[PDB]
RNA sequence: GUUACUCCAAAGGGUGUCCCUGGCCUUAGACAGCGG
RNA sequence: CUGGGGAUAACAGAGUCGUCUCGGGCGAGAGCCCAUAUCGACCCCGAGGCUUGCUACCUCGCUGUCGGCUCUUCCCAUCCUGGCCCUGCAGCAGGGGCCAAGGGUGGGGGUGUUCACCCAUUAAAGGGGAACGUGAGCUGGGUUUAGACCGUCGUGAGACAGGUCGGAUGCUAUCUACCGGAGGUGUUGGCCGCCUGAGGGGAAGGCUCCCCCAGUACGAGAGGAACAGGGAGCCGCGGCCUCUGG
RNA sequence: CCCGAAAACAGGCGGCCACCGAGGGCCCGGGAAGAAGACCC
């Protein structure tokens, strides 16, 4: 498997590289996904991930779309959209994935890789905010 | 019950006609609506 | 203090029970021109859906008099309880009732009506209302 | 009355013939001209419109009394003449209900159809009113259908609205 | 594009020592350290020859602004460890005098206008508060420190149920470092 | 229109029957005393008191009426201690040690005991726990606990559970731990006579009921009792949303829910059956026993007021997890007297 | 914003920012401070 | 009565918004004087789809209905409850505006009523949506059959969007949905016991009165507050049967 | 506070069997539980 360390990265495009990988066959590990940004204004963020935190099935809440609050999830959850979920590739090519926060032991010792499309030198501009922020706003651990 | 060193604290406001919003002592324009017209908080009972 | 040493009010600390509603009629047991009244409120007190207020002893109430002499008929007056007929429990477990229920009108502020209750009264009402324990001979 | 928008619009044929249209009303506005009419002033100052409109009698009798009202308290009348350009000749029409059967309507106003950049009123004013004389035609294009803006033309009718907006 | 290459710089005095270490100012003197950060893309931080320089190389009207305000950032934290900054503030009452006390890290205010409750307000670690009569001191050698000291003071004793015209007591503002303040 | 709150609560849901009968603690209160957080018993009945009030408010100093759930609380045995770690999530064991001579009747509910282990091969693995406590990766430490129903005669078949101990570091919890394993625990060396109690149990059974009973719902007009829907609700929602919604009362299981309570004092706690009054000892069985339950022979403890479950269920008592900020003191307030009449 | 059209808001306003044009000032101008 | 019609109305839907509800620009003038505390004319510009109309796109045997009772949920253009700003705000209060939809918003009299009117209380007793929410949930007062009476109209048979008395209420749940209860397979060997807790639900709590502060600040007097501290109850929620009643 | 290893990364620990037999169900006497099933002694 191939190891990617989120740490000053952008998060859309990240996801879309990883997902063309995923689909063409390929096993890969994300960590340190706290240390990803997300692009934009922090109320405007937090608003988003908020109203979708809160959406749900007025009939049985045991259905109803279970948007995360944590990180790892965060990411794992743009990721899968950009897949084609309602299919048997798409399928596989999800569980071909494992996000972490932090690096764990297992993976400790070990060379890690960047993608460079992605990756906070590009911008222009000092507005940016991260994923740990809009966890800790929604009430996630860690 | 008159402290200058009060009034000058208190009184030195601005408010918009329009929105009744508090602006700074120099200003030209309300900072909400942009409207131009600023009257000072009163400092002592009109009527 | 403020204004304690002519006061009207007072604290019980029993609470009995909630057995009078609002369509009742009791007795009158002062020497006022009223001797039947009927309760059409209970003050103090806020409910729900289709539930009706009603009171105990130690509590006042909006009446109407019914009968009695011509000068009090047709008018809303207050009135404190003062018997029931329905139990309730003193503090050493013991449960106490009486014969019938009567009341005694008073003003809006406390001050009562009238100079002599005929018959005995419950201790929380006088310990309640701290003036007519000075009118009633037969405090239990 | 019934709003505006109703008929602001342009797209629809004249109606304007008193010897076939039956029950055609009457003007409101009849005054014109005011202030000294023998003159000879110096700065000319108009409205022209940015698109057609369709202007109502009752809006043009306001326009007339507010502006005359306030540059005969700042300015005097020896100092200004003021003049409206168009008379309304447009009969509106209403339909009278019985729903849409027999629709045609019956007449209820009028209204003065007014072209791209044309004029509509008119100060003519001495150099030293000109603040005044611009009071006026804001007051007067704050009670227009659509927008309309202003120039300032001389005698030999040139346009020196720049040269004199840069210097008072 | 305003202009092409704005730069300004600051003269340094003898007794002080800037520096910089990535994107953070530190500044040494005769009294205390004094370290901050000032960062914005494009804008460089450095010393020629006994000067503090600011250089963008080609500035908006929002990189001339940030630019000019980390200048004024850098001279007072300059004049701060070289002098240090001092606020006064006066007290009034009408009826129900009041007292102020220092404790640790707060300023106790009782019997204001008849409370029963104290008022405290926090100090801030670099500050020392004086009280001296009806007249208080905050010294201090960061001013943002010193100011937000005062403005906590100030704020502890605020009104919004009766009629300031009548009701004018409390403890005010009358100095913000050397100048006055009139009305 | 008309407003009244809804019908019922939504925090109790789903209201199913529970997963066990011995109840489950989630969470345990920060307490600085290095102590088990907890005991437990089995219920018996219900008296009264006369006790001067000791409580903040009007009535205190004066005689009062107390009612009181009597708990039978025998001997606790402890057989075993277990560490726990941080993972990615949240804690996982880590290492358990069990004591070697363990009573026959265990076996009733812990089919498959060890063989050899001996004495030898239970201080190697106390040691090794210890070497590991010492090291860092430790996060806390807590003790497996049984019950001894064989001593009041109620059954044979005991209860295991595991509880908590106090204090911030894990080395003072392990030298607790290690001088209390293999030995008894009496209720007189962890509870306090005045402290606040939360108790945890499981609730009578009642069955299947209708929303009448279940939810609060109100009793329908005269002539919809005459046409056969007396009892029932009318609506099962509206016409969109095209579904029935959770929220709406159905009938369905009654009782037998997992169920918590703050703030019981505890007033007494007792040795042998006996309640020593400051004059005189006394007994507190009543005449003819107790309904249901018989005689008290072992140790016992005053609850203030009511607790949930039937007799002779299990109940688990904890020191309060959310208690005010007026306390009542810790001391066995006055006590007048006791009721050991019949109560049947 | 990521809408050819099907399916999408105004009059009125803005030292928000990027640009065109034309007057008046300027080796002491337009703010400040020291005094008349 | 038959044969047929959504080629064509009443009823709810769609479309539209003159009307409707909720707003805005400008500044005439009124406010001791003072255009903007408050009011804001005449004229101009709009949102919503909760009134009513216009049209006739769906449905003429699907169901045709008003009000009430029961039950769940949503919007904010906020009536109280929390927090703030202006005043022609001394205090007690009032008026006008900003954030805020967590909780609450009740009982009765005549009328079939909805609304409207009235009583006594209350912290206050907000307005709307859900096929004008809800008849395989009830009722059945009104309205639109068949009987009969009065008044008007008509030569008459007869009619009245005029009044009055009386006048049928069906179901064994096929699929889904929800409340609760069980049995399997899987989790790459099987079985005991004990724990973690991803996630999901929650109003589990909301409000009022009394003492004191204090007859104090404020105020010419009349009158009359607040922070802190102590206590009690109403509505709601979850449990128990020692005491009292059935 | 209530539910919650079907949480598809479908968990962690301790112990007992398997590579005859660990454990479980039926059955018997009863209820603290209950529409059948389940649950408890
Ligand atoms: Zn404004």
């Amino acid at each position: 498997m191939r190891i990617i360390n989120a740490e000053g990265l952008i998060l859309g495009r990240l996801a879309s590289k990883v997902a063309k990988m995923l689909l063409e066959g390929e096993e890969v590990v994300i960590v340190n996904a706290e240390k990803a940004i997300i692009t934009g204004n922090r109320e405007d963020i937090f608003a988003k991930y908020k109203q979708r935190t809160e959406l749900r099935t007025r009939t049985n809440p045991r259905r109803g779309p279970f948007y995360p609050k944590r990180s790892d999830e965060i990411v794992r959850r743009t990721v899968r959209g950009m897949l084609p979920w309602k299919t048997d590739r798409g399928r596989k090519a999800f569980k071909r994935l494992k996000v972490y926060v932090g690096v764990p032991k297992e993976f400790e010792g070990k060379e890690f890789e960047t993608i460079s499309e992605a990756h906070m030198s590009r911008l222009a501009t000092p507005k940016y905010v991260t994923v740990g922020e809009v966890a800790k706003f929604l009430g996630g651990k860690f | 019950a008159r402290f200058p060193e009060a009034e000058a604290r208190i009184f030195r406001k601005l408010v918009c006609m329009r929105c009744g919003a508090t602006n700074p002592w120099g200003a030209k324009k309300c900072r909400k609506c942009g409207y131009k017209g600023l009257r000072p908080k009163a400092r002592e009972p009109r009527g | 203090a403020k204004k304690g040493a002519g006061a009207t009010r007072g604290i019980s600390p029993v609470r009995p029970t909630r057995a009078l509603p609002i369509g009742a009629y009791l007795k009158v047991a002062d020497n006022s021109g009223a001797k039947v009244i009927q309760i059409i409120g209970v003050v103090g007190y806020k409910g729900t859906r289709r539930r009706l207020a009603a009171a105990g002893v130690g509590d006042m109430v909006v009446a109407t008099v019914k009968k009695g002499r011509p000068d009090m008929r047709h008018q809303v007056v207050r009135a404190v309880v003062v018997r029931q007929r329905k139990e309730y429990r003193r503090l050493d477990g013991m449960r106490v009732k009486f014969e019938d229920n009567a009341a005694a009108i008073v003003t809006p502020e406390g001050v009562p009506r009238g100079t002599e209750i005929r018959g005995a009264i419950a201790r929380e009402a006088a310990e309640r209302w701290v003036r007519l324990g000075s009118i009633a001979s037969i405090v239990l | 009355l019934r709003p505006a928008k109703i008929d602001r619009d342009v797209d629809k044929p004249a109606y304007t013939r008193r010897e076939y249209i039956r029950g055609a009303p009457g003007p409101k506005i009849t005054i014109f001209d005011m202030g000294n009419l023998s003159a000879e002033f110096e700065y000319e100052v108009s409205l022209h419109a940015e698109q057609a409109m369709q202007i109502r009698q009752n809006a043009l009798e306001a326009i007339r009394i507010q502006v005359n009202r306030y540059l005969q308290k700042n300015v005097g009348r020896s100092n200004y003449h003021f003049k409206i350009r168009v008379y309304p000749f447009q009969v509106l029409r209403e339909n009278p209900m019985n729903g849409m059967r027999r629709p045609f309507g019956k007449p209820i106003g009028l209204a003065a159809r007014v072209r791209k950049d044309q004029k509509i009123l008119t100060v003519w004013v001495n150099g030293q009113h000109l603040k005044f004389a611009l009071g006026a035609m804001h007051r007067a294009k704050m009670k227009l259908p659509y927008s309309a803006y202003y120039r300032i033309y001389d005698k030999e009718g040139n346009d020196v609205t720049t040269k004199v907006l840069s210097t008072m | 594009p305003v202009d092409a290459w704005i730069r300004e710089e600051i003269e340094i005095p003898e007794g002080v020592e800037v520096t910089v270490e990535g994107n953070t100012v530190k500044v040494k003197g005769p009294k205390g350290e004094l370290q901050r950060e000032l960062k914005y893309p494009g804008v460089q931080i450095f010393t020629e020859d006994g000067k503090v320089v600011i250089y963008k190389e080609f500035p908006r009207k929002k990189d001339v602004a940030i630019v000019r305000t980390f200048k004024a950032h850098i001279n007072n934290m300059i004049k701060g460890v070289t002098e240090g900054f001092k606020y006064r503030l006066k007290v009034v009452y009408s009826h129900f005098p009041m007292t102020v006390k220092v404790q640790g890290d707060e300023v106790v205010i009782e019997n204001f206008l008849g409370e029963k409750n104290p008022r405290r307000a926090k100090i801030l670690p670099g500050v020392t508060v004086k009280v001296k009569g009806s007249e208080i001191e905050v010294e201090g050698i960061d001013k943002e420190a010193v100011g937000q000291t005062a403005a906590n003071i100030e704020q502890a004793t605020r009104i919004t149920k009766w009629d300031r015209r009548v009701f004018q007591d409390g403890i005010y503002i009358v100095e913000k470092a050397g100048k006055p303040i009139k009305f | 229109k008309i407003h009244r709150p809804r019908r019922g609560s939504l925090a109790y849901s789903p209201r199913k029957r529970a997963k066990s009968i011995v109840p489950r603690i989630r969470s345990w209160p920060k307490d600085s005393e290095v102590r088990m957080l907890g005991f437990a018993g089995y219920k018996a009945g219900m008296t009264h008191i006369l006790m001067i009030d000791d409580s903040p408010g009007l009535t205190k100093g004066k005689e009062i009426f107390v009612p009181v759930t009597i708990v039978e609380v025998p001997p606790l045995f402890v057989y075993g201690i277990r560490a726990y770690k941080q993972g990615y999530l949240g804690l996982e064991t880590a290492t358990e040690v069990w004591f070697h001579d363990l009573h026959k009747n265990v076996a009733r509910r812990i089919k498959t005991l060890p063989k050899n282990y001996n004495e030898e091969a239970f201080q190697a693995k106390l040691g090794q726990l210890e070497d590991l406590v010492n090291d860092g990766e430790i996060a806390d430490v807590r003790l497996l606990v049984h019950t001894q129903p064989w001593l009041i005669g109620l059954k044979k078949k005991p209860e295991v559970m595991e509880y908590a101990i106090g204090g911030d570091d894990v080395k003072a919890k392990f030298d607790y731990a290690k001088e209390k394993i293999g030995k008894e625990l009496r209720a007189g060396e962890v509870l306090h006579e005045g402290e606040l109690l939360d108790v945890i149990a499981v609730t009578k059974g009642k069955g299947t009921q209708g929303p009448v009973k279940r939810w609060g719902v109100k009793v329908q007009f005269h002539k919809a009792q005459r046409a056969g829907k007396g009892r029932h609700i009318g609506n099962l929602g509206p016409w969109h949303p095209a579904r029935v919604m959770w929220t709406v009362p159905q009938a369905g299981q009654m009782g037998f829910h997992h169920r918590t309570e703050f703030n019981k004092r505890l007033i007494a706690i007792g040795e042998n059956g006996k309640l020593v009054l400051d004059g005189n000892e006394i007994e507190i069985t009543p005449k003819g026993g107790f309904p249901h339950y018989g005689i008290v022979r072992s140790d016992f403890l005053m609850i203030e007021g009511t607790i949930p479950g039937s007799f002779k269920r299990i109940i688990r008592v904890r020191p309060a997890i959310r208690p005010p900020k007026k306390k009542p003191p810790v001391e066995r307030p006055q006590i007048t007297y006791v009721s050991r009449e019949s109560k049947q």
